[PDB]
């Protein structure tokens, strides 16, 4: 369940790199390629697409999260401040055609309140880190599966962490 | 020939697939001719970040370009409508054997917003969300064939992406959002605030316990919807508490439109989501109540769907009730009293049956204890369509009728029960 | 001759992607490449290189050219306040010199009266499209073909199309 | 052992080719040294868009930069002379084997604007239109041979691109273009205005049939010139009317420039052509009128050529004519009447000659009928050069000699006309 | 030694491409890249990193350095205005780690006074070029020879040149 | 089990190596999932110049950053800490079988400056400027192993460049730096100005030819140190004069930090370098010179080291002299003279050994001529660790026992002088 083997307390906790979320998988668009041509998608994080997304809770706003965030592990304000690339490619085989689309993808970090040995209250954040593309070679009016496009809840792409430190009281 | 669409009555968006282009080449980015050998590339590096969406609205003063950006927003949460960093690049290697040609176009994703109200659409919209390009390649064209005179193409759309077809439903702004901020365990009775008065508004709530529920109004009017919210749960929690996250893109689950129907909800709700639902607009200044309960038994058979009280079954003969047909695999419930005094003897024949929609129909016995209602199973796997097949049952006995719809010929679906003696 | 099966009136006509126009062909310049190395010549088509070539007539003057072009085809004014780049990459052999020299492209669109299956006015417009380079491989000392540097009369790179549409009165 | 430039007065600008370097390694980007297995680059990101044009001129009042620039968009169609969008880049990858060094330099085009006048150039200018670039790979340089000292070279030019020569003559932006607005048929008149009074001008017309057209002043004088619009034609159209592109891109295609000398022209014009004819300084003032004939008949024979009215030949001996040579594979024709009286009997012995150029010449006899000028072709594969060959031809008679030059050895052409007895 | 078969006088003298110099090899930082991956390094030549290293002598000040400089050879005050970019590849081998760093490379000139065969005065200029990676696979724990990381004097990673030209008194 | 630094006093500027990153993912930039057969890139483009250096001290009012940035820039040249227009970029392509993924880090290259006092470091700083990034590859993760809990690291680095230690000593800018602006030839003499009173400073001096020299104060009063500026000499030049290039970094050559032993230097210079002497602060108002010599004799044998003036020993039994120990295969030397009577005939048993330093040792016998000073070796291949071994010398006689460090175990080298007899 929401069961872990912590003490009692408050927790920052670094969930790892690769995180996509829900229903947002298309919103950046995406390219057709055919014939044997490649097709290199890519973006570049600054300003007003490095915002993050908070989700707070009673015992933990905003401000709180972002302050034990920033100082335990990094400092995405100063950060996301310094515009970084990224770029994917892909090849078309012969005679076919290729879809491919883009998605960001984000850290995911927690804070986690621990109550005999149960978690009873976690707030969220998700802060921009890269990109992800997903491609399919697809036929003129071939059914395509609606996992392809269309993610109902977040998942990571890669293995989940759990990255923690107790937090201490002022 | 057209499709039955068995949505219930709402605001749909609905992401109709990628890699549109528009006729007589009015997004064609360019032409490039590559020598054998060598490589091409056409390119979009944004240094100018603006894009052009295109839009067009059936009702300009409901569904104008603000508003279908917010329900764009709503379900797929697309923020950037004029803008954006996303580059796209097309590169060609030629052959050593031939010259090669291609030819780099200007995509759009397509949304459709629709107002779908008892069977139709009532209000349109299609928004073209600027994309990441289509590149044709083509072998080089030959001196000279000949050009051959054409006329121009009727305005409007080709795609080049894949089939798609990803339909989201969107809480109506113009309805209220009420909260109950406590997570709901066995019992819940929620008192309609006078904040909401008349209008039709939504309720967001959570439960504690992942079970099946029973959910209603006093004397089960007015009929509610019951929707989930799309991706909830994945984030922020607080112990037996409810956590909003402004979700607005909802997965219709049961429930019916016609709020003079007696009626309640039996569903399977997760504890690690959010739920809405819709009370509809009444005609009384009466005060009503929510009430959630919590099922244990027999009850739990008749998830997922509303269950009509019919009450109007007093007389012999046929007697006939309209709904709005659920989809495929979905349910629908029925509860009635045979007409007449309940002796333990005396009996009626009852033939049930649909018009048009084939369904599979599993018949209960409801006897109340003071454990609450039991259901005996006595009839399975009743096929209703043009159903002849009859069966005896007693007079002043209460039975349910569940029913899955397997065929849907038909927006509504209507049952017949027939009584004769 | 200018003979065409079409009714009387004035006509919207593009005549295809891939125009070079004459003189014009070497006023980029070119890159001289040598023994393995890849030369890449490449543009920026925004402003000022995308200011169209307007040929008016008569009854065709600039205004409605432009104006009919646009609703009925592509709106290039519209489009070309957007930045598109292109390339192109040519490799030279080992032991030999390459020249390669860029010029750019335009779509050819025309403005047609046509009276009694003949055109008896055109009015003519070049929108700038991308580009085309043209290499040679070269020893010291050897003559070129002159029709490799300088084009004498408007042609297209690719097949010549004619995609028309009869104009209606105000 | 110069070359004969056989060029018609006036300016042209040459292409002399691309990817020339300055000497000194004042071009020098610079050198990469790339590692075997490694790659390298050097690019050229048009970051800023200025350029630094070369230019030298021998002139600077009337050669100026700014009028050489606008000589070279007369001719090229060169608009960016300080900056450019265009990028270039060099990619290198080294082998397995051995490392590699690139060293990229900046490159120019190099145009000559010349003002041609009688056999030489009066006017010079040379513009170096910033070019994309020269990359030299070579093998790693080994440790150390030994540094052998060198004296820095001249200040000049190499180039590194392929031999070029393209030789465009250009409109003398001095001088008015007067038009004739409506299309050539059969027969045209064009009277010269006082507007363009004495000066020098240009009168552009079009045709409306292919066909071979006699052009000449009152009385053949003064002499003419006629020139193409490169390019005209392929744009714009109105039926039976001149479509004014505004080219100044002319080719050459006969006339003489000494004006006292009698001719006419025959030449052979497209009506998908725009032609300009040049009127040069004449020092009467009485009025004067340029016509224009459809030449259906025997004349058709002298295109495309000049055709001099020879008038002084009333006595045997010997006589002389200089005028501007033709190029290689060119025509220039020569009328004249043979001293005496007409009385169908008496003849002379005539020997046609060059003195320098060699010449294929045709002899025409010349008789006009009421049907218009007939010509009798009476001697064909005449060698002019030094020729010792006579004819026999009659006192009175009027004859016509089209030469076709084909040794060019020196930039004027003289014939002779010996006649004795 | 210094001896050299020239005339009395002043010379300006250009000592070729390629010249790296003392101490400064680290200073822009370089990429650690591993198995299989691609590093690409690179810069920009523009303004305050094409600002050249001036070390005059007292006859040859920096204003009669730059004014002879330019004159014979190159104009680095023109040139240096506009960008000029250069990129480095390198591919680390699979289960192998390869650290690159990058350091720039000037032109080396000199003003030299010549007395009796013998250079008795020297001036010397460094005008920024462009730059020169060096590479090396490591393990964890190797030790690395000195020399790859520090240089102690300048040297020419060419063959180094001398193109002189006599200065003719004002 | 501390290493021995047998640094001299001063400052030092380490350059600790390239390709660290903080701990807990503090400097990732990001993951890239690529699919088999696609690529992938990560850019750093710079759009913006901006850098973030990381910097700790121990002694914020010395060693500032503003200080420690000097301080970088007088070893290394470092001239850029805010800034930089180097971009990096990684790009990966994955094998046609298996997905893969790369990591992206921004990283340092660390800089260590440290005040090294007598033995130990008494004030240090770490400059953390921001390098051209890591790349880590590796397979795809597979669903799902399983998310094990981890607590996170300590504050702090990790390198993931190879190993590097590069030391360079640096000239402290608190100290003035005159200069001599002759170049020194055979003799030299340079009388200290009343502008620098009583503060240690540095003597910026080069020499003619290349050749072995003589250099102290007045009665070897007080002990001087020698410099060799790194990379002098490589640019300008002047005959027989001085070019001063500004360089602040500095190579110890020889000489001791205690300023009332007496001392003098023999080193090897060379003509096309640049030295620094540095003398200390003297407690004394008496005037002072330095005094340079070039030796052409017997002296030469000494180079490079400071030879020790030892003058208490005039009574027989156990002496010991401490110093700062040369590093190993570097030399220190001893000038003694045996106690009593110099008649040729009386003599004294001697036994020379150190207490924790192997060194090796050689033994010359001193007598002054009219020549200058001769050194006959009468001794080679001494062992001086803990040595029993014993040799008779004359009494009143002058040796010079020169030392090569073998083995480093002590900071300081304690030499015993033992006389018996
Ligand atoms: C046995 C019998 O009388 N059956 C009638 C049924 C029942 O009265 C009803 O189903 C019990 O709840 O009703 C029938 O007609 C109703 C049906 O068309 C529904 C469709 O949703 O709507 C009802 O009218 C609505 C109207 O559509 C609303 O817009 C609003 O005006 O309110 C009224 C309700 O007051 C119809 O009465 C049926 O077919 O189900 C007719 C049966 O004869
Ligand atoms: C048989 C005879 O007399 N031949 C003489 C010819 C003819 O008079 C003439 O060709 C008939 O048109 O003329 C010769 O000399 C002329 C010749 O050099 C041409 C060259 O184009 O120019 C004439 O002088 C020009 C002068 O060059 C102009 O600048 C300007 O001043 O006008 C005069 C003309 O008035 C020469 O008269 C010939 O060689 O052709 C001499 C023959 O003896
Ligand atoms: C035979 C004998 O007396 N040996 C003593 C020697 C000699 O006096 C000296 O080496 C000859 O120059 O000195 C010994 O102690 C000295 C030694 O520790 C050195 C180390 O560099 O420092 C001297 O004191 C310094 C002090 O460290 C400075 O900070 C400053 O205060 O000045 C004094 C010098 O006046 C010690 O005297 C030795 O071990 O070499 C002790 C021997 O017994
Ligand atoms: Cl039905
Ligand atoms: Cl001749
Ligand atoms: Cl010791």
């Amino acid at each position: 369940s929401d069961t872990i083997d912590l003490a009692d307390g408050n927790y920052v906790v670094r969930r790892g790199d690769g995180w996509i979320l829900s229903r947002q998988n298309q919103i950046l668009g995406g390219s057709v390629i055919s014939n044997g041509s490649t097709g290199i998608v890519g973006d570049l994080r600054v300003n007003d697409n490095a915002i993050p997304y908070y989700y707070p809770t009673p015992s933990f706003n905003e401000e709180y999260i972002k302050n034990n965030i920033q100082t335990v592990f990094t400092n995405f304000t100063e950060a996301n401040q310094i515009p970084i690339g990224f770029e994917f490619s892909k090849t078309a085989p012969s005679n076919k055609n290729l879809y491919m689309y883009l998605q960001y993808t984000y850290i995911r970090y927690e804070i986690i309140k621990v109550l005999q040995h149960e978690i009873i209250e976690r707030a969220v954040l998700y802060v921009p880190s890269l990109g992800y593309v997903k491609s399919i070679e697809f036929n003129p009016g071939e059914k395509i599966n609606k996992d392809f496009y269309f993610l109902t809840n977040d998942k990571c792409i890669l293995n989940e962490q759990f990255l923690y430190k107790k937090i201490l009281e002022t | 020939t057209q499709r039955v669409l068995p949505y219930s009555n709402g605001l749909y968006v609905i992401n109709k697939g990628d890699g549109y282009i528009r006729t007589n080449d009015k997004d064609l980015i360019g032409t490039l001719l590559i020598e054998a050998g060598s490589s091409g590339s056409i390119i979009q590096p944004r240094l100018r970040n603006t894009t052009r969406p295109l839009f067009t609205t059936s009702n300009d003063t409901k569904f104008s370009q603000q508003y279908t950006e917010e329900r764009l927003k709503d379900a797929f949460n697309v923020q950037l409508f004029n803008t954006s960093t996303s580059l796209f690049k097309f590169v060609e290697e030629a052959p050593s054997d031939k010259n090669i040609c291609i030819k780099a176009y200007n995509t759009y994703e397509k949304y459709e917003l629709i107002d779908y109200q008892n069977g139709s659409i009532v209000n349109k919209a299609e928004y073209y969300l600027p994309s990441l390009g289509y590149c044709e390649v083509t072998n080089a064209p030959s001196p000279e064939s000949e050009v051959v005179k054409m006329q121009v193409a009727e305005d409007g759309f080709i795609q080049n992406g894949p089939e798609e077809e990803i339909v989201v439903g969107v809480i109506d702004p113009s309805e209220n959002i009420q909260e109950i901020n406590t997570a709901i365990s066995d019992n819940y009775t929620y008192n309609i605030p006078g904040i909401v008065n008349n209008n039709p508004f939504y309720i967001l709530f959570t439960v504690n316990t992942t079970g099946i529920y029973k959910i209603n109004a006093q004397n089960n009017l007015p009929s509610l919807k019951i929707y989930e919210a799309i991706g909830s749960g994945n984030r922020n929690f607080q112990s037996g508490n409810l956590c909003d996250d402004d979700i607005k893109a909802i997965n219709y689950i049961t429930g019916f439109d016609s709020p003079n129907a007696k009626s309640y909800l039996v569903v399977l709700l997760n504890k690690d989501k959010n739920y809405y639902i819709r009370v509809p607009q009444t005609s009384s200044n009466i005060e009503n109540q929510i009430q959630f309960k919590r099922e244990e038994g027999d009850l739990r058979n008749l998830m997922n769907s509303s269950v009509n009280i019919i009450d109007n079954l007093n007389s012999t003969g046929a007697h006939y009730y309209t709904r709005q047909s659920p989809d495929v695999h979905d349910y629908i419930s029925y509860e009635f009293t045979i007409p007449g005094n309940f002796n333990n003897k005396d009996t009626s024949n009852i033939r049930l049956y649909t018009s048009y929609n084939q369904g599979i129909g599993t018949l209960f016995r409801v006897t109340e204890t003071i454990d609450g209602y039991n259901l005996i199973n006595i009839q399975q796997n009743l096929h209703l369509l043009n159903n002849t097949n009859s069966i005896r049952l007693l007079n002043g006995a209460i039975y349910i009728l569940k029913v899955e719809v397997t065929e849907l010929n038909n927006y509504n679906i209507r049952l017949h029960i027939d009584i004769t003696n």
